[PDB]
């Protein structure tokens, strides 16, 4: 329903997370300046393929493997949850 | 990897010794019940025989299954003879005992223990 | 060179702890 | 003979341990650390396996300590990790293996509280 | 020292309860030979060996002495 | 390779040049017996009970002092080094003092143990011993000093760990006593570690006096929740009470230490501690009634309140477990304002990079640094054991430490750069002197006490001081894995809270009221009845009765981390996992089930039903809150920074200043510890 | 406060053990004559009846009776039951000590066909830890109770046990109870942290 | 109430013990007969107190009665001596 946050798991060296890695270095300074105060909690992976989690309005969420998902596939993706 | 059979190479051919307790066992059931003036009905116990003989059903390592058998005749030798009295065959009953909840919500509500 | 005084025991400890004791007047 | 099996070898069935003290219980495998109080460090070379401590109540009658916990005075000890989370997955119980903590070497000197 | 008194075994044949009891009533017998000598041979000295690491130290010792009070407290905990 | 060759009992050992010969048995695997030396103290020679023999050598050397040299090799187990032993020995027990069933040090004596293995079966003193006079060092520390071996641990424990000089040796021969020459209380946190390092029980705890005896306490190894450092440590139970809490080494957290209000505190643990779940009855008393009743009074409360007309105020020394537990059930009725009482400065990537509100060198990164600016802080009475880290940082290697909050006694030589927040802007342009200082730098780091982003212009101390990292970080052209910009906190469950997705500050409950708010452990005064809404229903979650309890319309008792096995993590992220020592008391219950069974009754029942199913939970929220011990390394700053550039604040000219100013001030700073009985003592010691 | 000992023995029994590894070399892995002056030949599971038959039936080794059977439990170990089989020379007035290993699964085979001494203590075994004595006549409880579930000596047994007893007027028989202890054994962590030169 | 409390509160079930009993309870309190004792003076900085006794008595120390200030105790008797 409405996105509450979005947690972005990702892991910190690994080809997997590669790319996720870049999206943060390249967009996330201004995905936050875009949609503000959007919990975007960006925190850290264990060898377990890059996720992005999203709370919505009533405890629901959703989840989308990002694996070796690269850098712009991730921009939309991020794009894609915050329509 | 490799290791010894105790009685049995395959779990298919140590179940043919499961299978010739769950009879004996089944074949014995009323007579237990009978000698040892026990006072649950036969069905009832040919139930807790099945219950047991399927509690230990999950288990692929032939020797724990091998192993288990022996034990189980074991227990069988004791219940066939009366070497086992009325006491010690009941005890598979938990008579006294208050079987424990379950539910979360149902221990939460009591004892601080998980 | 039937009796009363019957031994009971104790827990002689001073009871080891401390519950809050609500508030005497309410807010 | 020599029959191939692909088990952990669970003999949890073979143990005889009744099922809530090997399901809702945590082994904790650990190297006991040192009694700060001395500087002895031989009480802490070999790796325990204890497990989790439940409910420690008050004898209504004399105040002593009761307990229902048959395995609380447990404490297995072995000689290597690799040998006690062995143990454990033997048994069917959870682990929690806490690395070891030796101190690393600090480089000491007495002329050193010398200088000026 | 077992080895320092004199006793004879009561060994017998036909190994039957009876052979067994007269075998357990000698050997009563040979108990007695052997308290014998024990009672006429018994060496003046102390009772237990006194390296204090293996056997308590005594009473007034651990009461005067420091190395003795250690040695009790850590051998009895 | 430096390494240099030498033989232990022919075990032909390789080490560097340097290591005593007591360290060279220690590689092999032998044990000097040894009493004056301790790793972290330096070597002293005192005792002299560690005579060994190196090989062909006319004498005995002590392998504390002596440099192992080339191809020496040491018989630790001699006819010479054991009459070396057996010699010393009979002195030390010579003047010693036989009440070893009133030293509560009984079986954790250096001494007894040392004679019982390597010293000698009798006694040949048949002379008169010695007696020194009781004096009062503290209400902390009982020293029976006539048990003293003049070891000197203690002089210099109190000189290089705690700075405090008032320890001294008085007087020459046989009456040397080392006690303060006149009557002054050992006054210093870090205070009662004196008793963990004297091997004699001539010092020990005055509370912890009589209590017990070692051999029974059963140890459960355990972590620190009084102060964010979270220093380890073993809570010793006997019989199911905590009988003390003594610290076990974690090499770059507390390396043996910990600090006085983490030691004494344990009594406050067993008072004024709630136990059966109370709801405001008749005119408005708490009346003790079964869960179920209490729980159902917040559950029907719940399903009829809205989001955003539910909050939770959450704080202090609630575990991660609980705060998930928290989250999962308000989302659930769809209110996020959860929130934390420490306001951490949302106003930019707030809570959202790590790298924003975690020390980001790691406490063992002080050792390495080269000048050090701590912003805002009294580390010493904020996180004590992180204080002696930058006091071992400023004597064995050369930290230039600076500070712009109060002159405060920080027990090392700092420098005041002043008290106004906008001197920080001073750096940043370059102007103040100490620029060039880091200038200097090849590894600067910057430290930003929580304490003072509480202050209402801690959104533009927090930006003012990224700005100059960032310059700090260009001037010195610092490696990247090296990290300048840390913060560190002062309540156990803050970067928890942060990390699981809680926004710090109660601001947002501030400008819309909650018709229910379920404080969780919260005795803080950040919201009270008088600024709620009129309806005013709140259900104090905790385990002390202090501030929340009395103004609470249900009481819902909890755990203290004694008590359960829940997570924290410290100032760096390095989480770290408490075992239950005790088994919580009363009706009370672990956190976690308190709230996963309110969902329940209340219908929006939470997915966990065991806690490694709420930790498999937390590894949704956070990841690195699943692991343990572990201190991760991705430093999202440079875009830390670009977020801050955007945010424009104003710093107050009023100075920032710690809230501890002065060592009474720290004694008393939580539930755990404002109920305690030692602590009390300890404050109107101070006053 | 040193024994008196004699070097005769530790010789003398040291050839022996030398005699054994060398006649049957195949099972002995190990074997050590103990400062104690006592006899250790330590032998692969599967030489549990050859290596005793050959010391019960050699001129020169007699060893008939088998003082005892028991099995120290070393968890760590991957076969962590260690069956020692403790023996006595009537004629040449010395003891011999055989150990072998058996893990929890892996069975070994029984002496009773060697020593009938073995028919009661290998049972005994089985009942405490648990090994399996391979076509042994009639392997049942012996000191355990009828119904008892669990080996008692192994070291990952609770002391006192999971269940116990009590009478139950209710159902007038003598009901078992998940154990509940007045007062927990007090378990003392008493061992020094100074270690002994050795 | 014993020399140590343990005095049950009215309210407390734990008192049904007592009833058609009593209270095993000793009358003489060590608080009050170590303090009917009298300080015993001595000459010497140092006394010794074996507990009035040789192996029968409690292990031997020696207190400093040094201080007039302070009567030492021999931490086993309780018993106080004035310089
Ligand atoms: C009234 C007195 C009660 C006494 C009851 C009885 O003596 C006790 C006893 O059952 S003695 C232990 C029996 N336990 C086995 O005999 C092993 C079974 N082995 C499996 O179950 C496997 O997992 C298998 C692959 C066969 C599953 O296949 P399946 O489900 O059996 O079909
Ligand atoms: S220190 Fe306390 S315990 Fe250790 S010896 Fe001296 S008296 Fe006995
Ligand atoms: S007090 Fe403890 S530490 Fe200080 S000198 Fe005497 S013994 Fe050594
Ligand atoms: S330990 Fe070597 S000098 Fe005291
Ligand atoms: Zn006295």
């Amino acid at each position: 329903l409405g996105l509450r946050e979005i947690r972005v798991h990702l892991c910190q060296r690994s080809p997997g997370s590669q790319g996720v890695r870049d999206f943060i270095v390249q967009r996330y300074v201004e995905l936050k300046k875009a949609h503000p105060n959007l919990p975007i909690l960006i925190r850290e992976c264990s060898e377990v393929q890059p996720k992005l989690w999203a709370r919505y309005a009533f405890g629901q969420e959703k989840t989308v493997s990002l694996n070796n998902l690269s850098a712009d596939e991730v921009t939309r993706a991020m794009q894609n949850v915050l329509s | 990897t490799s290791v010894k059979p105790i009685f049995s190479r395959d779990l298919n051919e140590a179940k043919r010794r499961v299978r010739e307790l769950y009879r004996a066992w089944y074949r014995e059931v009323p007579n237990t019940v009978h000698l040892m003036q026990l006072d649950i009905t036969v069905k009832q116990g040919r139930d807790k025989v099945r219950e047991m003989f399927m509690k230990n059903a999950h288990v692929t390592d032939p020797r724990v299954v091998d192993l288990l058998v022996i034990k189980g005749k074991m227990e069988l030798q004791e219940t066939i003879k009366v070497w086992k009295q009325r006491t010690h065959v009941m005890r598979f009953f938990h008579e006294t005992e208050t079987p424990r909840p379950k539910d979360f919500l149902s221990k939460f509500y009591m004892g601080h223990d998980p | 060179p039937a009796t009363p005084e019957q031994y009971v025991p104790y827990s002689t400890t001073r009871k080891k702890i401390h519950e809050w004791v609500p508030p005497s007047t309410p807010y | 003979q020599l029959i191939t099996v692909d088990e952990k070898l669970d003999i949890t069935t073979l143990t005889g341990v009744p099922e809530e003290h090997i399901k809702t219980r945590k082994v904790r495998i650990f190297v006991p650390a040192r009694n700060n109080m001395q500087s002895g460090v031989n009480n802490t070379k070999k790796w325990k396996m204890e497990f989790d401590t439940r409910e420690r109540w008050e004898n209504p009658l004399m105040g002593w300590a009761s307990t229902a916990d048959p395995l609380s005075n447990m404490v297995l000890t072995f000689s290597a990790k690799e040998d006690a989370i062995a143990f454990a997955e033997k048994n069917g119980w959870s682990y929690d293996v806490e690395e070891k903590k030796v101190p690393k070497p600090k480089s000491k000197s007495y002329g050193a509280n010398f200088s000026w | 020292v077992y080895d320092q008194v004199e006793f004879d075994v009561p060994i017998g044949s036909r190994g039957d309860c009876y052979d067994r009891y007269l075998c357990r009533v000698e050997e009563m017998r040979q108990s007695l030979r052997i308290i014998e000598q024990c009672l006429n041979k018994m060496p003046p000295g102390e009772i237990k060996v006194d390296d204090a690491k293996v056997s308590p130290p005594k009473r007034a010792e651990m009461k005067t002495s420091m190395e003795s009070l250690i040695h009790h407290f850590k051998l009895y905990t | 390779s430096n390494l240099i060759e030498v033989f232990v009992d022919g075990q032909s050992v390789m080490v560097e040049p340097g290591t005593t010969v007591l360290q060279a048995c220690e590689k092999v695997g032998m044990q000097i017996p040894r009493f004056c030396y301790h790793e972290r103290l330096s070597v002293a020679g005192n005792c002299r009970m560690c005579l060994v023999e190196i090989e062909k050598a006319p004498k005995v050397v002590a392998a504390c002092a002596m440099p192992v040299m080339k191809g020496w090799n040491i018989l630790t187990n001699s006819e010479k080094s054991k009459k070396a032993r057996e010699g010393v020995m009979e002195f030390l027990l010579a003047n010693h003092p036989l009440d070893c069933p009133i030293c509560d040090q009984g079986g954790e004596c250096d001494l007894q143990d040392q004679s019982m293995m390597f010293g000698s079966d009798r006694s040949r003193f048949l002379e008169g011993k010695r007696a020194v006079e009781d004096k009062n060092i503290g209400p902390l520390v009982k020293t029976i000093m006539t048990r003293c071996i003049q070891c000197t641990r203690c002089i210099r424990f109190a000189s290089e760990i705690a700075g405090v000089d008032d320890l001294g040796t008085t007087g020459r021969g046989n009456d040397m006593q080392v006690g303060t020459y006149i009557e002054k209380m050992f006054m210093s946190e870090l205070s009662g570690n004196v008793i963990d390092i004297c091997p004699v029980g001539a010092l020990t705890s005055k509370p912890y006096a009589f209590t017990a005896r070692p051999w029974e306490t059963r140890k459960t190894e355990s972590i620190d929740v009084m102060d964010a450092v979270g220093s380890n440590i073993v809570v010793s139970t006997r019989t199911g009470e905590v009988m003390r809490i003594l610290p076990r080494m974690h090499e770059d957290i507390n390396e043996e230490w910990i600090s006085d209000k983490t030691r004494f505190a344990y009594d406050g643990l067993k008072r004024q501690r709630l136990t059966e779940p109370m709801v405001r009855n008749e005119k408005g008393l708490l009346t003790y009634t079964s869960w179920e009743d209490a729980l159902s009074r917040v559950a029907g409360m719940l399903q009829n309140f809205e989001g955003n007309a539910v909050a939770a105020i959450a704080g202090g020394l609630v575990d991660a477990e609980a705060l998930v537990a928290l989250k999962d059930l308000l989302n659930k009725v769809d209110s996020d304002n959860l929130c934390t009482e420490e306001i951490f400065p949302t106003e930019g990537a707030g809570t959202d990079l790590r790298s924003n509100y975690l020390l980001n060198t790691t406490i063992a990164g002080v050792e390495e640094a080269d000048v050090v600016l701590l912003v805002g802080t009294n580390p010493r009475f904020e996180a004590p054991l992180f204080n002696a880290r930058i006091r071992k940082s400023w004597l064995h290697n050369d930290l230039k430490v600076a500070l712009i909050g109060s002159p405060v006694d920080l027990t090392y030589r700092y420098d005041h750069l002043g008290d106004s927040p906008k001197i920080l802007q001073d750096i940043a342009s370059g102007r103040h002197s100490f620029c060039e200082v880091l200038k200097d730098a090849k590894k600067p780091m910057v430290v930003l006490g929580s304490s003072a982003l509480q202050r209402d212009d801690g959104a533009a101390i927090l930006v003012a001081v990224s700005n100059m990292v960032q310059k700090i970080r260009v001037t010195t052209g610092v490696a990247a894995e090296w990290k300048v910009m840390n913060i560190l906190h002062r309540i156990a469950s803050q970067v928890a809270a942060l990390d699981l997705g809680y926004k710090p500050g109660v601001e947002a409950i501030r400008k819309n009221p909650p018709k229910m708010l379920f404080l969780l452990g919260a005795d803080g005064g950040c919201i009270t009845r008088q600024d709620l809404p009129k309806d005013c229903f709140i259900v104090y979650q905790g385990h002390h009765g202090d501030v929340g309890a009395p103004m609470a319309d249900v009481i819902l008792p909890g755990a203290a981390y004694t008590e359960k096995s829940a997570t924290y993590v410290n100032t760096e992220g390095r989480a770290q996992q408490t075992k239950v020592a005790v088994t919580p008391p009363g009706l009370a219950r672990e956190d976690w089930k308190i709230i996963r069974a309110l969902s329940e009754i209340a219908g929006i029942t939470l997915p966990y039903d065991t806690l490694d199913q709420v930790r498999n939970r937390l590894e949704e929220v956070s990841p690195n809150l699943v692991r343990y011990d572990d201190i991760e390394e991705t430093n999202y700053f440079q875009q830390a920074s670009e977020l801050a550039k955007l945010v424009n604040q104003e710093v107050l000219a009023d100075p920032l200043v710690p809230p501890q100013l002065t060592i009474k001030d720290f004694y008393m700073t939580d539930s755990i510890s404002r109920a305690s009985q030692t602590m009390a003592k300890c404050v109107k010691a101070v006053t | 406060t040193v024994r008196p000992r004699s070097d005769v023995t530790h010789k003398q029994l040291s050839a022996f053990g030398e005699y054994v590894a060398e006649i049957l070399p195949k099972y002995v892995q190990q074997v050590q004559v103990s400062c104690l002056d006592e006899l250790e030949i330590c032998i692969h599971p599967d030489g549990v009846i050859p290596t005793l038959t050959f010391l019960r039936d050699h001129t020169n080794a007699q060893f008939k009776s088998l003082a005892d059977l028991t099995a120290v439990d070393v968890p760590t170990r991957q076969n962590r039951f260690e069956i020692v089989y403790n023996l006595l020379s009537l004629r040449f007035n010395s003891r011999i000590r055989v150990k072998t290993y058996a893990d929890e699964l892996t069975p070994i085979d029984s002496i009773v066909s060697v020593h009938i001494a073995a028919n009661w203590y290998e049972r005994e075994v089985w009942d405490m830890f648990g090994v399996f004595f391979f076509n042994h006549p009639d392997l049942r409880r012996i000191l355990t109770d009828y119904g008892f579930e669990g080996h008692p000596f192994r070291k990952d047994f609770p002391l006192t046990g999971y269940v116990e007893l009590r009478y139950d007027d209710e159902v007038k028989r003598v009901v078992a109870e998940p154990v509940e202890l007045a007062q927990e054994f007090r378990k003392f962590d008493l061992n020094s942290p100074w270690e002994a030169f050795p | 109430i014993t020399h140590t409390g343990q005095v049950y509160d009215e309210k407390d079930y734990r008192r049904v013990r007592f009833v058609d009993r009593q209270k095993e309870v000793n009358e003489n309190f060590a608080i009050d007969l170590i303090a009917q004792q009298p300080v015993n003076e001595v000459e010497h900085r140092i006394i010794a107190c074996d507990g009035g006794g040789g192996a029968l008595g409690h292990p031997k120390v020696y207190i400093n009665l040094d201080k007039e200030t302070k009567t030492g105790t021999c931490g086993y008797c309780g018993l106080q001596f004035k310089q």
